[PDB]
């Protein structure tokens, strides 16, 4: 799930990456701005009977 | 006119970034026992 972020990237520097070195913003080849990279939810699924 | 040459060197370093991104302190992890100690701590 994208997102405007508020990290200052250089300007050599396109994309984040995280500490699984999973990228978590990214800088938009087009427009020149900071986007926020967030996995879409996910959790485990119990069935109470 | 003054210029310098500090040659670079092949070592490994600990980079710690800001909360902005940019590297404010640093540890070189070859300088003293110390130095290593805290590489190897990560801290
Ligand atoms: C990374 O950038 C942020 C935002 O500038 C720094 O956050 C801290 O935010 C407060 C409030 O902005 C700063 O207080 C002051 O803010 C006013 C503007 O609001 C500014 O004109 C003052 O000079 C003063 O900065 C606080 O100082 C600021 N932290 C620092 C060290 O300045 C954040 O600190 C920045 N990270 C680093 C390691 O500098």
């Amino acid at each position: 799930v994208l997102t405007e972020s508020n990290k200052k990237f250089l300007p050599f520097q396109q994309f984040g990456r995280d500490i699984a070195d999973t990228t978590d913003a990214v800088r938009d080849p087009q427009t020149l701005e900071i986007l926020d990279i967030t996995p879409c939810s996910f959790g485990g699924v119990s069935v109470i009977t | 006119a003054a210029y310098y040459v500090g040659y670079l060197q092949p070592r490994t370093f600990l980079l710690k970034y800001n909360e902005n991104g940019t590297i404010t302190d640093a540890v070189d992890c070859a300088l003293d026992p110390l130095s290593e100690t805290k590489c190897t701590l990560k801290s």
